[PDB]
């Protein structure tokens, strides 16, 4: 859950720009794109 | 503490797993002991069927 | 028990069969005795001379 | 390591993130003093 | 379990926490009465 | 009360049998109709406003038809019976406070989480008897628990004497130390007790305890003051107050899904469910099939429901008129 | 009133504002005296 990105710029706190990152840390094992290839793919390329 | 996973009560208050001591981390192991396993190029599935 | 979950790593493997790791002790060794023999080949009992 | 804090090698994992937020503004219908525009 | 610290001498009793000591009696607090010893 | 369903759930009020289609002239019976080659049951009741039938039970397709008796849908009250630790002391320390927590776990909400104590305190002094202290603890524990003022009944609290050993004397915030007038109190019973119910807006669920002791110093070492066990039960909550509920929710499939949202315009429906008397449940659960590539199933369930005496004798006959009817081996319960 | 705090373990007599313990006999200043405790 990507915390919500429409409010005033006084309510983006430091608290919510680290909640955006933990975020990042957590989903960063996808990297499905309808456009790109598999990471094994490409690996099997290289 | 947490009351609906831990069921068994304790004979002086609370939950029974309220008195389970852990240590965690004995030291500096020189690398990461405690992770979790996942696996490369593994998104999670979603699929609808209608 | 999510915020414990948190406080941790985690390690992207390359398939999805068991995983191995390989842990190692010393090198350096003390041996026990079975038995002592003088010169002639008789065990030395423990109410034996020098 | 592919999430692992730190590595074997010696090196520290950076996650730099981009992501496109959404800013409020306003738009300002003002008129020229000098001619009616 | 129970530390008892200070010792009084009195024909009356003193406190839970102290030992009660007349002639020949040295009478503590224990199990809701003051049990002697002797 | 919400159930779960198996992609529908239907019931039917069995109230007589009367085992033909112009014989229905009551509101509530009930007729099992098949045609020679059993290959197809349904149930024709007679509504309040006229004949309706069930759906088409093809008998080729039919997964289970379990009938339940009435003893076996009944919720036990628990008791839980707290007496004096004989190994801390037989007889009351002359000197420690006597405390016992009562620690409740649904209170109010659903959740484990949220809790509610309760307490129940007693100094024990010299001279007293293990009689005379339950005497004084079961007065306690029922000025706490069962005052006129609380807003929900937690629990039902009665004294057990030796003598009679079965018998429960009922005790209360109301009643006296010169009520209970008995040298040979030896344990003192909590029951748990049946929450108000409102039909199709309050389920019907309970508030589970655990009494708790607190510590009292014996011999300078603080040692847990009581024991408790779990007693087997002798009050059950019947089975009115479950299919009241569950008729409310399986009349909606078959007629409107709001109630009363809106009420200079509802559409009532009547119900024939009585919530003072028990009742037995059969289910014949049942699928769809078309002949054809569409082999993915559909399945669904129907519920008949019939006044149960005790003996069983007016599901009894249903039972044996589903058999004979339509070639079922439907248990006898 | 009188309040004794330590507890001496001699052969001989202690000053009087404690006890005398030797061998079994509890021993504190009572009425001008070293009277027994048993």
């Amino acid at each position: 859950n990507f915390p919500r990105q429409m409010l005033p710029f006084s309510k983006k706190t430091k608290q919510w720009r680290k909640d955006c990152l933990l975020w990042a840390n957590q989903k960063t094992f996808f990297n499905y794109s309808l456009v790109r290839k598999s990471v094994i793919h490409k690996k099997i390329n290289y | 503490d947490d009351p609906v996973r831990n069921k068994i009560l304790h004979p002086m208050g609370g939950v029974a797993f309220s008195y389970r001591y852990d240590i965690w981390y004995i030291g500096t192991m020189d690398q990461p002991n405690i992770f979790k396993c996942k696996i490369k190029g593994d998104n999670e599935y979603r699929g609808y069927q209608w | 028990l999510d915020t414990f979950l948190n406080s941790f790593p985690t390690r992207e493997f390359e398939d999805d069969n068991e995983y191995y790791w390989d842990v190692i002790g010393s090198s350096r060794r003390n041996i026990p005795l079975v038995e002592a023999r003088d010169e002639n080949g008789v065990v030395v009992a423990a109410n034996a001379a020098n | 390591n592919s999430l692992l804090p730190y590595d074997l090698a010696g090196n520290l994992r950076v996650l730099r993130l981009y992501w496109k937020s959404k800013r409020k503004i306003l738009k300002v219908k003002s008129y020229d003093p000098e001619t009616g525009e | 379990m129970k530390t008892l610290r200070t010792l009084k001498i009195s024909p009356n009793a003193p406190d839970i926490n102290s030992v009660w000591l007349y002639k020949g009696t040295m009478k503590y607090f224990n199990n809701g009465e003051w049990e002697t010893i002797g | 009360m919400v159930i779960s369903i198996n992609q529908v759930r239907q019931l039917y009020v069995a109230k007589a049998l009367k085992a033909n289609t112009a014989a229905l002239t009551t509101a509530g019976d009930i007729v099992p109709k098949a045609d020679t080659a059993k290959t197809t049951l349904y149930f024709q009741s007679m509504s309040p406003a006229g004949i309706v039938a069930s759906d088409k039970i093809n008998l080729k397709h039919v997964l289970y038809a379990k009938a339940t008796p009435s003893e076996a849908l009944a919720h036990k009250l628990v008791r839980y019976s707290v007496t004096l630790d004989a190994d801390v002391s037989a007889t009351p320390v002359a000197g420690q406070n006597y405390i016992l927590r009562l620690a409740f776990r649904q209170y109010i909400g659903l959740s484990e989480e949220d809790q509610y104590f309760k307490y129940g305190e007693v100094i024990a002094r010299s001279g007293m008897t293990a009689s005379d202290f339950y005497k004084k603890m079961a007065i306690s524990l029922a000025k706490n628990l069962e005052n006129k003022t609380e807003s929900t009944p937690l629990v039902n609290i009665y004294l057990i004497s030796a003598a009679a050993a079965s018998t429960d004397v009922p005790v209360t915030s109301a009643t006296k130390e010169s009520d209970l007038t008995a040298t040979d109190y030896n344990q003192i019973i909590i029951e748990e007790t049946e929450q108000p119910w409102v039909l199709g807006m309050m389920p019907q669920a309970f508030i589970p305890f655990t009494p708790q002791f607190l510590t009292i110093t014996v011999d300078g070492e603080d040692r847990l003051w009581g024991v408790a066990t779990v007693v087997t039960p002798t009050k059950t909550v019947p089975d009115g107050h479950l299919i009241a509920d569950l008729e409310y929710f399986c009349m909606g499939a078959r007629g409107d899904i709001y109630r009363g949202m809106g009420y200079p315009n509802i559409i009532k429906t009547t119900y024939l469910v009585d919530p003072g008397a028990v009742y037995d449940v059969l289910d014949i659960h049942y699928f769809y099939t078309g002949s054809n590539e569409s082999v993915q199933k559909s399945e669904k369930t129907i519920t008949l429901v019939a006044v149960d005496d005790g003996s069983h004798t007016a599901m009894n006959a249903l039972i044996g008129a589903i058999n004979t009817a339509s070639g079922l081996t439907i248990a006898t319960l």
